Parts: C-alpha cells; structure tokens; sequence
C-alpha cells in the first residue's frame, strides 16, 4: 500500500511504499524478510549510482531511533554476559526475549529515501 | 570415476570465488571387490586401525543428533550406558566416537557424546537405518534419569544459535546506532541521503544474517 | 445393539477357511507380512493382493501406506504332492514406529480375471499385527545373520523371500553340459 | 580441443546479455502419492553451433541454508551430475530434480542450484586433468516457494496442507516420555 | 454407523449413476531426475450428504499383467491405502501414483488400478 511519512523528510513525504508481512510463524517471516531485503538491495544498487538522494530532517526521529536502538544494545550485551556466566534457567527467557528484540525492530525496518 | 571439488564463497555476493579442484580419480570395477580389499562387512572389523574405514561409516550411516538436559542432576549414566549397555569400543585415535559391539541389532552403529556442563551432553547417533535409531532412544529412555530432557535438533545446538542469533543482531544494532552517529556527526558539520543510503546497504548486509539465525531459533 | 448392528453390518456386505495364516517378521527397515493358502484360493484364476491398513487412534496423519506383493511357490519333498503357495508383502518400518507401537489390519483383497463384469470382489481380513519397539527390544521377530544359519522356523526362510531383491536366469552352456552348477552351489558358496 | 577454446572463449568473453549455451532454472509445484513438492526444471539450451561432443559434461550443486553449525546438518548439500552426449546447434534439454520438503517441511530458503560445465580430454586421450565453466547460479527465495490457493484460477477443491503436526521423532519422544501473529515491513522511496 | 448403512447400501444399488462417493483416475506424464514418468491421479469426490467420518479408509491396488507365469515375478502388484477424514459432502481428495518404470525402462500393459 502507499504511506507518505511527512516527519521523515524536510519537504516532501514520498507515498513511499509500505510492504507488510504477517504469519503464526516467526520463521517464515524471517525468510521472507531475508529474500524481500536480498531484492532491495538489489533494485536500490540498479538505481543507485543513476537516480538522485531525497534530503533528510537530521533530528527528532533519526535520534528516536538512536535511544530505542541503545537501550536494546545494552540489553542484548547484559543477556550475552549473563549466557557466558551461565547462572540457571539456561537459555528460554533469554531465546524468548531475543525473539521480542527482534519484532521490535522489524516492524519499520530500513525505510529506503 | 572423476573426483570434482568444487568452491563458493558465501561472504561476498558478487560470486567472485568459483573455485575448482579435479582432487584425482578412483578406478573400481567387479574383481577389486570380488576379492574384498575396500569393502567393509562386519565383524571382523571390529580393531579399527584404517580411519578411511570409521569415515566411510559417519557417511554412508543415516545421522540423528540430540540435546540431553537432566537440570536436577549431573548426567554420567551415559559412560555406562555406552561402554556395558551397549558394549562400545572407544576408537583410541578419536576418543570422543564410540562403535557399538552389542552383537544382535545394534553392531555397527556409531555413537558421539559431548558433555559440556555435566547437566547438558549432545549425542549423534549414526545407524543403519531409523528403526535402529528408535530402538537405542527406547533402550536409552529405560536407563535415563525422570527429568533427562530429549529434544531432536536439525541444524545445530539451541546455545550455539542463541549466540550466532544475539551476534548478528548486537553487530546489527551496532550498525544502525552506527547510522544514527554518523548522521549525528553531520549535525556538527539537511543529511546526504546518499550517505543514508550506503548506510542502510550495510544494515541490510547485517539484517540478512539475523533474519537466517532467527529461522534456525524460530524453528527451535 | 451395537453388536448386533455391526453383524447386520457384516451379513449386509454377505464359511470356507480360504486363509490359514498370517505371521510376520521385520527384515531390517522391512516389515514383511505373509500368509499361507489352501487349495481353495487358485492364482491361476485370481489376481490377489494383501494391504496393511495403520489404526488412526495413533495415526492423527495423513502418511499413504504403500507396500509390495509377491508370490512365493515352494516344492515340498519332489524327491497329490504338496506345493506351498504363500502370498506375502512389505513395505518400510520407521514410518510407522512413530508411537513406539501401532497395530496394523491385514486385508486381503481377490478379483477374478476370467470374468470381465469383476463379480467376484471378495476380501478377508486375514488378522492384525501389533508390534512394538519392547516385542524387538528382545528379537522375538528380527532375523540377524549367521547365528539364524539353522533356519527351522519356514517364516523366516519367507520374510527371505519377499524382502529380498530377486533376479532369474537362463543358463545354456551349448558345446557342453552343466554339472559345474553344483560344484559352484555345494562348494565355492557352500551352500546348506 | 578446438571447440572448447571456442566455446570458452564465448562463455568467458562476451560480457553481453546473449550467451550461446545457457541453464535457465525456474521452481514448480508437483503432488506424489499425496504431498506437495518442489521441482527444479533446470534447462540447458544451445543458441551456437559449438555441438557439445563428449568429453563433456554437467555438474549441477544444490547448497543449502550456508552457515557454519557446530554440530553440521546430516547434508551439507547434493551434487547431481550428467553427460552431455552430442547436443546441437538449437538443442536443448530439461532436469528435474527435488528440493522438496526435508522430512517435516525442513526447507531454510535461501536454496542455491549451481550449473557448472567439465571438460577433460583424458577422457577422449590424455598425453592435463580438466575444465570448470560456471554457468546459472539461481536462487530460490521463500517469495517463489509461496501458493495461493484461494486466489488460484481453477476455484477447484484441492485439499489444505496441514503438514506433519510434530516431527516423527518428536511424536516418538513425547509418546515414550509420559497467540499473537508475527510481524515484519518495509517501507520504500515512491 | 448409520451413515455408513447408508452409503454402503446406496453403492451397492446399481441406480446407474455412481452417485453417492466417485473416484476417478486419469494420466499425467511428469519428469523426474531426467526421466519422463508415467503418474495415475485418484481423485475421489463426495457428490452425496454423508460425511466419511472417522473410520472410513481407501485402498488402491495396482495390478500388473494379470496370467500368472511360470516364473513369479518380483512385485506381483502394489497396494496403497490412506485414511479419510471428515470428506463432507460436494468435498474431495485426489492422489497421484507412480505407475511407471525405475526397473528395465520397463512399463508393461494393460495396468489397471
């Protein structure tokens, strides 16, 4: 479907495509992300180096992203630290929360301007 | 026959290492075997001293690998198992295989046994077909603790993913704060999309590395 | 009621023992079923065959159940007189050890071939089969080599010839005649 | 001789669109007995006159999900191979082969088929081992492995797959031993 | 066991259409490895209220040349045999077999299923 995001860029918000995926099945999500993002990395280095670069805001929202990424870094580098200690409750809560990190962040994932 | 090795490099998507070896030949016809000489039929080699011979086995043997967790409990049962049970010979050269000689049904099945924290072992059971495998699990869960949890693993440990799967995402989030820092540096110096762009190619080199350990977990 | 439905049932689709007996042994990854007939069932004139049909209580699944047919005549004491006509299958065990166990039904199925109105389908459920990983646990039904060299149980010599890959041959030895067969079968095989 | 300089002076050269001997590979959908499966129609096809004599042959690799697992997988890969016998100007021929379902749907996608092309004298007379010519490599996605039976044209009852509800050794395991939907999206420059 | 009175009684009639259960069979020529295969696909069709509950099971029997030989051959015939679930009326299955040579090349005629 087309979503024009207006808080992304300065001027103009694109109607840039939005492509949704949603399953029972994490792993099948996960496969085809890994395809769909191996096609956009294909489509965007065919344009790239041709077609031109929209400008960016640099602020608010780039910086949302940035507190929302530290915050999950830290928590996975706690969790690996925790996994080489290897304390009790071996790795279930831990399999089950990296799971969560990872829905988190795929939901918006590389809007490409 | 013609013995052909041939060579992809994974990290690199321009498939720029197609290498080739031609690793030499192998001549068989009827009368080398008429006379044995390659062939293995079993016992009377039981003293495994040509190793060409234990892994002529790991390969034409239908593989089954397990994790074992018994959480209350260290886990040694096995070595007796293993070694009386079953009546293993250790292959002294790899002394983590054991080629099992209990003389009905189960002679030529090849066990391996890592026990990384006396809890959690890893077995891989190697038989002559699956009805074979099911009727060591069987003997095997007799002689088992009650908490001694088996679970069938296609594609790696569970610990082992858990660490590939918390790599690819700790380099991934470290790539796009890495983008965001970047772009907080230009601040200094509204942003070049362009820069954006290159960003967002090495973030998608990365996101398809999570995205292939989250499967391998999300089938686990 | 039930009963006396299922009876209903059973005279509704409808005496003469056509079947002996079903018996059973497990090869390697084979599960090898056969049976024995009496004179009443003619090969000659019925093309016959012998299904397993898997209990659903276990089996929650959709797995087909394939398995292969073969005829076995064997000449008793030639040196009226007995032939032995057996009518045996197989098909493949890890497939159905999924629950440690299973009980499979035994269907042997007839059709006439003489007749072109096919107005003769009879069956017979000739038996079941329940087996187990605790029945092999202790043998009981594998056959493994040499140490079954004294083969006194026919079932087993059977389970040999259904399971096991068959291939014929014509020998003409045209400038001779052809003794050497023995030598070669008694001695350089040693044949029992 | 001649002609393998000639075409692998044509498969090498030529960075162009248009290449005398190709190895297009698509996916179909197939049934047997009753389950679904996956075919690779792997199809070489000669636009030269080169005439693939002998001596020549056809070495196709279908990797897996590629990554470095501590204990492995049972198999790493396949490795189908064939001659190609005479093979004229314009000719062509078509290979199946599976990738379907790994024992209870164990498919990992992104699946790689790999086309090579062998050259060896020592088969017509030696004197010096032999020849790789890559060639084809397509990969399979999840996007192509997809089947849309509510849109399909026919609006004919095919039967829902509910594939294997456990593992057979699982089920094995279980019996002797006794919710939100997941999301991902993008979004792209219009 | 009341629905199953019915069906089987109304099969047995000859009202001279096959009514309440069909299956049909027809030939499909597929390829596999290199090698052009002969596959027969069963389809059966509920036309018919009755619902083939639990129970209920399908067997198909192959059979080759029938004038039994001299020499017994390897596989006299095949048999396969699945469960069928719930049918439901108007509701169908099909199933496609092999019928076709691995041994000899060798296809020999007629086969009837």
């Amino acid at each position: 479907r087309e979503v024009a995001m207006t808080d992304l860029c300065p001027a103009g918000p694109i109607q840039a495509v939005e492509i949704q995926v949603e399953s029972s099945s994490l792993a099948d999500i996960c496969r085809a992300h890994h395809a769909v993002v191996g096609r956009m990395q294909t489509m965007v280095t065919e344009q790239a180096t041709q077609g031109s670069s929209a400008p960016d805001l640099r602020v608010q929202y780039l910086r949302q992203i940035h507190a929302n990424h530290e915050t999950l870094l830290r928590e996975v580098q706690t969790l690996r630290d925790r996994l080489c200690t290897e304390d009790e409750a071996s790795s279930c809560a831990t399999a089950q929360r990296l799971l969560q990190v990872y829905r988190q962040l795929r939901h918006p994932s590389l809007i490409l301007l | 026959c013609t013995v052909l090795l041939q060579i992809m490099e994974r990290e690199s998507g321009n498939c720029p290492k197609d290498r080739y070896v031609v690793c030499g030949r192998v001549f068989l016809s009827l009368e080398d075997l008429s006379t044995g000489k390659y062939l293995l039929t079993f016992p009377k080699k039981k003293p495994i001293e040509h190793m060409e011979d234990l892994f002529a086995l790991l390969a034409a043997f239908h593989k089954s690998c397990f994790q074992i967790t018994s959480p209350g409990y260290a886990l040694n049962s096995m070595k007796v198992w293993l070694l009386e049970h079953m009546k293993c010979e250790i292959i002294k050269e790899f002394p983590e295989v054991y080629f099992c000689e209990r003389p009905g049904s189960f002679y030529g099945t090849l066990f391996t046994w890592k026990q990384r924290t006396p809890f959690e072992g890893i077995l891989i059971i190697y038989s002559r077909n699956q009805t074979v495998m099911f009727q060591c699990l069987h003997n095997l869960i007799r002689i088992l603790p009650i908490n001694c949890f088996l679970k069938n693993l296609k594609s790696g440990s569970e610990n082992f993913l858990i660490d590939n799967m918390a790599f690819t995402l700790e380099k991934e989030l470290v790539t796009l704060s890495s983008l965001s820092s970047a772009i907080a540096k230009h601040e200094s110096n509204k942003v070049s999309g362009a820069l954006y762009r290159e960003i967002t190619l090495k973030v998608a080199e990365v996101q398809l590395k999570s995205d292939f350990a989250a499967q391998k977990l999300s089938n686990l | 009621i039930i009963s006396k439905s299922y009876k209903a049932l059973i005279n509704l689709v409808q005496s003469e023992q056509l079947v002996e007996k079903i018996w059973y042994r497990v090869i390697d990854d084979s599960l090898v079923v056969g049976v024995k007939t009496t004179s009443s069932l003619k090969l000659s004139l019925n093309d016959v065959t012998l299904s397993l049909l898997m209990d659903q209580a276990h089996d929650s699944r959709f797995r087909l159940l394939k398995c292969q047919n073969r005829v076995i005549k064997l000449s008793t004491n030639p040196f009226k007189k007995e032939c032995v006509q057996i009518i045996t299958a197989v098909t493949s065990l890890s497939p159905l050890l999924t629950f440690s166990k299973f009980c499979c039904t035994v269907l042997l199925q007839i059709m006439e071939r003489e007749s072109g109105n096919c107005p003769k389908d009879r069956y017979v459920v000739c038996g079941r089969v329940f087996l187990s990983l605790e029945d092999l646990s202790t043998g009981k039904y594998l056959l493994t080599f040499p140490k079954k060299k004294p083969i006194e149980h026919m079932e087993d010599l059977f389970a040999l010839l259904a399971a096991f890959h068959k291939s014929c041959f014509q020998i003409t030895s045209p400038g001779y005649a052809l003794n050497s067969m023995k030598v070669w079968l008694l001695e350089h095989m040693k044949c029992e | 001789l001649n002609e393998a300089m000639n075409v692998s002076c044509a498969l090498l050269s030529s960075g162009t669109g248009p290449r005398p001997i190709s190895c297009t590979t698509s996916t179909t959908w197939s049934r047997l007995q009753t389950q679904d499966v996956l075919m690779a129609t792997c199809v070489l096809e000669n636009s030269s006159s080169f005439s693939l004599d002998q001596g020549w042959t056809l070495c196709i690799q279908v990797l897996t999900s590629s990554c470095a697992l501590d204990l492995d997988s049972a198999c790493s890969a396949i490795t189908y191979t064939i001659p190609v016998d005479q093979l004229g100007p314009g000719a062509r021929r078509e290979v199946t082969l599976p990738l379907g379902p790994g024992e209870n749907g164990g498919l990992d996608l992104p699946v790689t088929v790999s086309c090579t092309l062998f050259y060896s004298l020592r088969e017509v007379v030696g004197g010096q081992e032999g020849v790789c010519l890559p060639l084809s490599r397509h990969t399979v996605d999840m996007l192509q492995c997809l089947r849309f039976p509510g849109l399909a044209p026919p609006h004919t009852r095919a039967p829902s797959p509910l594939g294997p509800t456990r593992d057979p050794v699982a089920t094995f395991l279980e019996t002797c031993r006794e919710l939100p939907p997941s999301v991902a999206s993008i979004k792209v420059s219009a």
